[PDB]
RNA sequence: GCGUUGGAUUGUUCACCCACUAAUAGGGAGUGAGCUGGGUUUAGACCGUCGUGAGACAGGUUAGUUUUACCCUACUGAU
RNA sequence: CUCUUAAGGUAGCCAAAUGGAUUAACGAGAUUCCCACUGUCCCUAUCUA
RNA sequence: AGAACUGGUACGGACAAGGGGAAUCUGACUGUCUAAUUAAAACAUAGCAUUGCGAUGGUCAGAAAGUGAUGUUGACGCAAU
RNA sequence: GUGAACAGCCUCUAGUUGAUAGAAUAAUGUAGAUAAGGGAAGUCGGCAAAAUAGAUCCGUAACUUCGGGAUAAGGAUUGGC
RNA sequence: AUGGUGAACUAUGCCUGAAUAGGGUGAAGCCAGAGGAAACUCUGGUGGAGGCUCGUAGCGGUUCUGACGUGCAAAUCGAUC
C-alpha cells in the first residue's frame, strides 16, 4: 500500500533538517536514482554512479551528463545550438 | 520591593506608558496612579497603549480607543518582532516627545501595567529582536532595566504590578494573568467562572467536547478526551484544570468582555 | 603616520594655539569635554604614598569645615 | 599578537590539497604541428570520477604521429559524450560535440568549454562543472577573439587559442543541499582542510581582529 | 498622533474561530 | 522554679499571615573548622549598559575542589 | 503660514491551503507542579561484613 | 495456538530489568571543548547573506633565490567574513 | 546450560588458591540491609532510597515540519503437568 | 638578551592497518487484492533505508553532603550517567 502520505523516500531522514529542504531533496533524489533509457541499446537500462557519470546496463557504454539526470536542459539546447551552428556552416 | 520597582521608575521616567489587554482593558485601568500622576508629577505623561490586539474581533477594539481617546492618546498595538502592528505609529509617537524635550539631552520612558500584558514583549519588538525576557508565565520580569535605543529615548521595563485594591477581585485576578496557576489549591473550583466568560460555541470548537452541562461534568468529558485520568480510575480534576486555566489566559481560547456601547 | 598624528590632526583642525591646556587621552575621538566625562567612572578614589600619608582626598569627600557665615 | 589563521596558511603545512586520488592533471593536447595544420583523431576509452572535482575526467587516447606508440590523454567530459565515440582534435577539425579546435573557427555564437587564455597552456579558463564560454566577437584583423566568462565578465583573447566543444557535464551539482555536517565532512576531506571554520568574533585578542568584548 | 487604519492586522486564527472544527 | 510549638509563603520573608495551646515573653555568650544553604569568588558562557576598542559595569542569568586530630588541655566514661 | 477621534453586535474584510516565533523533534541544560512511592520525616530501633 | 488438570502467599520466583504526567525558559538536532574544580545557551554544522578575483590574478609564505601554499586549481572555483 | 544474547549467572578444559596475622564483638564509622501507623509535615529544594522493569495481548491523547509524538497513557496476562 | 633541544604526552592534516553483541522501528523499490477511463485511491504483504532509537564491548566522564585526603594514585576507587 501507499505507506507514507507525503515524504516517500525522503522518510530516510525522519524528522529532521526542516520540511522545506526535504520538498527540494525529494525533487531530486528521484532523478538521481530512477532508471532512464539506452539512446544505445534502447533500453530502461542507464544508471547514474558517481554523479556526471551515466552507464547503460547493457552494453556497457557510459555518457558523460548531468549530475542528477542523465541530460541537463542546458546542454539539450546547446545540441541544437550546435545543429543549427553544424548546418549553417555547411550551408 | 515590587512597588519600590514602581515608584523608582515613574521617578526615573519621563513619559509613562501603561499598556492594558485588550481583552478587558476595564479590569487593566488599575486608576490607582494616575491619581498620583496627576496630584504629584504633573509634568509626567501617562499614554495609554492597547497590545494584544490579535484576540479580539475587528470593531471590537476599535469600539474602545474611541472610549479611550476621549481621556488619553492611547495607541492600539500588537507586539512580534516579525508580524507586529503599529510599530511606526508609537515610533512616530515617541520622538515628538524627545522633540519636545529638546534641551534635555536625552529622556526615559517607563512600560506600566498588570503582569503578563507585553510590557517585556513589546519593547522587543521595538527592538525588533529580543532584549526583555519574555515568558507565558506571569511574573517574568524581575527588576527594571535600561534599554537604549537612538541616543535620547530609553526604555524602562517595571516588573508587573497589581493595585492591592480589596475587591474588585478575590477570583478575577486569575482572570487576568496575574497568578502562575500552578500554586493554587483548588483548580477545580473555578472552572464556571470560564463558562461565564467564554462562549459555548468557541469552548464546543477547541476541544471538541459536545454537549455537557455543570461544568464538573464538563471536565470529565475532557479527560476521557485527553485520557488524562488517573491509575483505576480517577480523571484528574486539578491538572486538567490547570491546563484549561492556562489556555484562558495563554491565548488559546477567544474571549473579551464587551466594549461599552455607542450612542 | 604622518597623516595618523595628534601634532598632524591639530594641525589639520588649526587647534595648536592651544597648548597648556590639552588633556590627557585625548584622541581623534574624545574632545576634552568627553574625557573628563569618561574619567569619573574611574575617579571616586583617595590617594595615599608610600607612608600612606593621605594625598588628596576621595571625590567629594574634603572633610575640612568651612565656616558657614 | 598571535599569528592569525589566514595568515598561517601561507606556510602550507596541512593546509595543502589531499591529492592522493586525483587521477592525473587533466590538460588539453600540446599544441603541435598536427593540430596546427591538420586535424588528428582520438578515442575516449574510459571516463572516471575524480576526487576532488565535480567534473568526471575521460580517458581520450592519441597514436604518436613521431613515434610508434600510443599516448593517453586526460580531458574533462563535456556533457553528452559517450564512450568509444571518437573526438576530432585540430584546426581543420570540423564543429561537433567534444572536439577541440582554435577558436577562430568557429562562428560567434558557440559555446565551448576549457578554454586556454594564452594559446598552449593546455586550457585554464572555463573549467568548473557545468561552466563554460560564448564567442561574442571575432576580430581577424591582428586576430583576435572576444567571449564572455561564466563570471559574467568580457575578455578578448588572441584567436589562436583553444577550447572544446559544449558545456562541462555536472551541472546542478550546488542545488542538492547537503543536509548535514558528515557530507560536509565528506566533501573538505578530499580537497584541503579549510574545514570547519571558527568564526572570528567567537575568538580571543590574540586570535583575530574581531575577537574580544 | 498618527492616524490609525485597521484593515490591516489579520487576526489571531485561533481554532475556537474555525468552523471547520464544530459538532452536530 | 519550670514552661514558651506545628506549619504555609522567595515573581524574596530585613517578613508576614492560620492554627493549636496554659502561653506561643524578650534578650545575651553565640554555634566562618559541627554541617551546610545562600553569599568570600577566580578562570566558562549569554543578555542589557557604557566604551572606538581591549574591556569596565545600573543590572540580570547559569555552572563552578580545600581535605585534622594520633598530640596538650578541657570534657565523659575507665583503671 | 496651514493640520491628525470617522470603524459596533462574540470572530472581519482579504491574499496565491495558511495568515505563524505562542516553532515540531531532541537534551546528564535552567525551572514549577500532579500521581505513584517510600525511614525525607514523626522518632528512632535492629542485623551483617 | 487452544484445552483440560494441578499446586500456590510468590509463577520475567535468583539473575537481569523504563517511574510517569502537566507545563515554561533555552539552544534546532548527531557533534565538539577547559587532560587535573566548570559539558554549558559556549563552539562547529547544514542553510543563508556579503565582499574579493579571469592568472602579468586573488589570499598568503620566504633572510634571499632561476623560491613556495592555494594549485594535479579556473568563478557550480578559490580566498575573506 | 539459562536466555533475544560475547549480558548477568553456574560448571568443563586450562590456570591460580597470591593481598601480614591471631583473639574478642564497645562507641562512632564504611559498605549494605529491614520496619508498625502515617506518606514530603523533612528540606532552599523529593537530595538520596523506594516505586517501575522481560515478553504476549488490549488500548494510546493534544501537538506536528505529516516523517512523528509512542513502549504515549492505561489495561489484562506469565508456573507445573 | 644570545644560541640551542623537543610532537613518545597532547593538538591538527596526510599514509597504511585494525576494531564495533543482541533488540526496536519499518523509508524507497516490488507483488497481490479491491476501486477508478486515466491520474490514482484503498487493502495485505515483500523489502530492510537512516550523522534513528533500546542496549554490551569500546569511548566519554554526569550525579553523589560518595570512598580516599602522607591516598593504592603529583587525578586513583565505587555506584550512577
Ligand atoms: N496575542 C498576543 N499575545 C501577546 C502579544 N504580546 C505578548 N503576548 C503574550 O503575552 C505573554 C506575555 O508577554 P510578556 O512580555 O512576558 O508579558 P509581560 O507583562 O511584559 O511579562 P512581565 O512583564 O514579566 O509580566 C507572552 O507570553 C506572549 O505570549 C501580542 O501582541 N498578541
Ligand atoms: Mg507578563
Ligand atoms: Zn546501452
Amino acid at each position: 500500500a501507499k505507506r507514507t502520505k507525503k515524504v516517500g523516500i525522503t522518510g530516510k531522514y525522519g524528522v529532521r533538517y526542516g520540511s522545506s529542504l526535504r520538498r527540494q531533496v525529494k525533487k531530486l533524489e528521484i532523478q538521481q536514482h530512477a532508471r532512464y533509457d539506452c539512446s544505445f541499446c534502447g533500453k530502461k537500462t542507464v544508471k547514474r554512479g558517481a554523479a556526471g557519470i551515466w552507464t547503460c546496463s547493457c552494453c556497457k557504454k557510459t555518457v558523460a551528463g548531468g549530475a542528477y539526470t542523465v541530460s541537463t536542459a542546458a546542454a539539450a539546447t546547446v545540441r541544437s545550438t550546435i545543429r543549427r551552428l553544424r548546418e549553417m556552416v555547411e550551408a | 520591593r515590587i512597588w519600590n520597582e514602581l515608584y523608582k521608575v515613574i521617578d526615573s521616567s519621563d513619559v509613562v506608558i501603561h499598556v492594558l489587554d485588550a481583552r478587558d482593558p476595564l479590569g487593566t485601568r488599575c486608576k490607582s496612579v494616575e491619581e498620583y500622576m496627576k496630584k504629584e508629577t504633573p509634568h509626567k505623561h501617562l499614554i495609554y497603549v492597547l497590545n494584544k490586539c490579535d484576540l479580539v474581533p475587528t470593531w471590537v477594539a476599535a469600539a474602545w480607543v474611541k472610549h479611550l481617546s476621549k481621556e488619553r492618546p492611547t495607541l492600539a498595538f500588537h507586539a512580534s518582532i516579525t508580524n507586529s502592528f503599529g510599530k511606526g505609529s508609537l515610533i512616530q509617537l515617541l520622538r515628538q516627545f524627545s522633540q519636545l524635550h529638546t534641551d534635555r539631552k536625552q529622556i526615559s520612558v517607563g512600560f506600566i501595567g498588570y503582569p503578563n500584558t507585553g510590557k517585556s514583549s513589546i519593547i522587543n519588538t521595538l527592538r525588533k529582536k529580543k532584549v526583555c525576557q519574555v515568558a507565558p508565565i506571569p511574573g517574568e520580569t524581575k527588576v527594571w532595566q535600561y534599554i537604549t535605543l537612538m541616543k535620547r529615548i530609553f526604555l524602562i521595563d517595571c516588573p508587573g504590578i497589581v493595585p492591592p485594591s480589596s475587591k474588585d477581585s478575590e477570583e478575577d485576578i486569575l482572570f487576568r494573568g496575574v497568578v502562575r496557576v500552578e500554586h493554587v489549591t483548588h483548580p477545580e473550583q473555578y472552572i464556571p467562572g470560564v463558562l461565564k466568560r467564554c462562549q459555548v460555541k468557541h469552548l464546543e470548537r477547541t476541544y471538541e467536547i459536545s454537549g455537557w452541562k455543570d461544568a464538573t461534568e464538563f471536565i470529565e468529558i475532557l479527560a476521557r478526551k485527553q485520557g488524562r485520568l488517573l491509575k483505576g480510575g480517577e480523571p484528574d480534576e486539578s491538572g486538567v484544570s490547570k491546563q484549561i486555566l492556562n489556555d484562558f489566559n495563554r491565548g488559546k481560547i477567544p474571549w473579551f468582555v464587551l466594549p461599552p456601547e455607542k450612542e | 603616520g604622518t597623516g595618523k598624528k595628534e601634532k598632524s590632526r591639530r594641525i589639520r583642525e588649526g587647534d595648536t594655539k592651544d597648548g597648556n591646556l590639552r588633556v590627557k587621552g585625548e584622541n581623534f575621538y574624545r574632545d576634552s569635554k568627553r574625557v573628563k566625562f569618561l574619567n569619573m567612572y574611574t575617579s571616586g578614589k583617595e590617594i595615599r604614598n608610600k607612608k600612606g600619608n593621605l594625598i588628596r582626598a576621595a571625590s567629594f569627600q574634603d572633610s575640612t569645615i568651612p565656616d558657614a557665615r | 599578537g598571535r599569528v592569525i589563521r589566514n595568515q598561517r596558511k601561507g606556510a602550507g603545512s596541512i593546509f595543502t590539497s589531499h591529492t592522493r586520488l586525483r587521477q592525473g592533471a587533466a590538460k588539453l593536447r600540446t599544441l603541435d604541428y598536427a593540430e596546427r595544420h591538420g586535424y588528428i583523431r582520438g578515442i575516449v576509452k574510459q571516463i572516471v570520477h575524480d576526487s576532488g572535482r565535480g567534473a568526471p575526467l575521460a580517458k581520450v587516447v592519441f597514436r604518436d604521429p613521431y613515434k610508434y606508440r600510443l599516448r593517453e590523454e586526460i580531458f574533462i567530459a563535456n556533457e553528452g559524450v559517450h564512450t568509444g565515440q571518437f573526438i576530432y582534435a585540430g584546426k581543420k577539425a570540423s564543429l561537433n560535440v567534444g572536439n577541440v579546435l582554435p577558436l577562430g573557427s568557429v562562428p560567434e555564437g558557440t559555446i565551448v568549454s576549457n578554454v586556454e587564455e594564452k594559446p598552449g597552456d593546455r586550457g585554464a579558463l572555463a573549467r568548473a562543472s557545468g561552466n563554460y564560454v560564448i564567442i561574442i566577437g571575432h576580430n581577424p584583423d591582428e586576430n583576435k577573439t572576444r567571449v564572455r566568462l561564466p563570471s559574467g565578465a568580457k575578455k578578448v583573447i588572441s584567436s589562436d587559442a583553444r577550447g572544446v566543444i559544449g558545456v562541462i557535464a555536472g551541472g546542478g551539482r550546488v542545488d542538492k543541499p547537503l543536509l548535514k555536517a558528515g557530507r560536509a565532512f565528506h566533501k573538505y576531506r578530499l580537497k584541503r582542510n579549510s574545514w570547519p571554520k571558527t568564526r572570528g568574533v567567537a575568538m580571543n585578542p590574540v586570535d583575530h581582529p574581531h575577537g574580544g568584548g | 498622533m498618527g492616524k490609525q487604519d485597521l484593515g490591516k492586522l489579520q487576526t489571531r486564527k485561533m481554532k475556537g474561530l474555525k468552523s471547520k472544527f464544530d459538532q452536530g
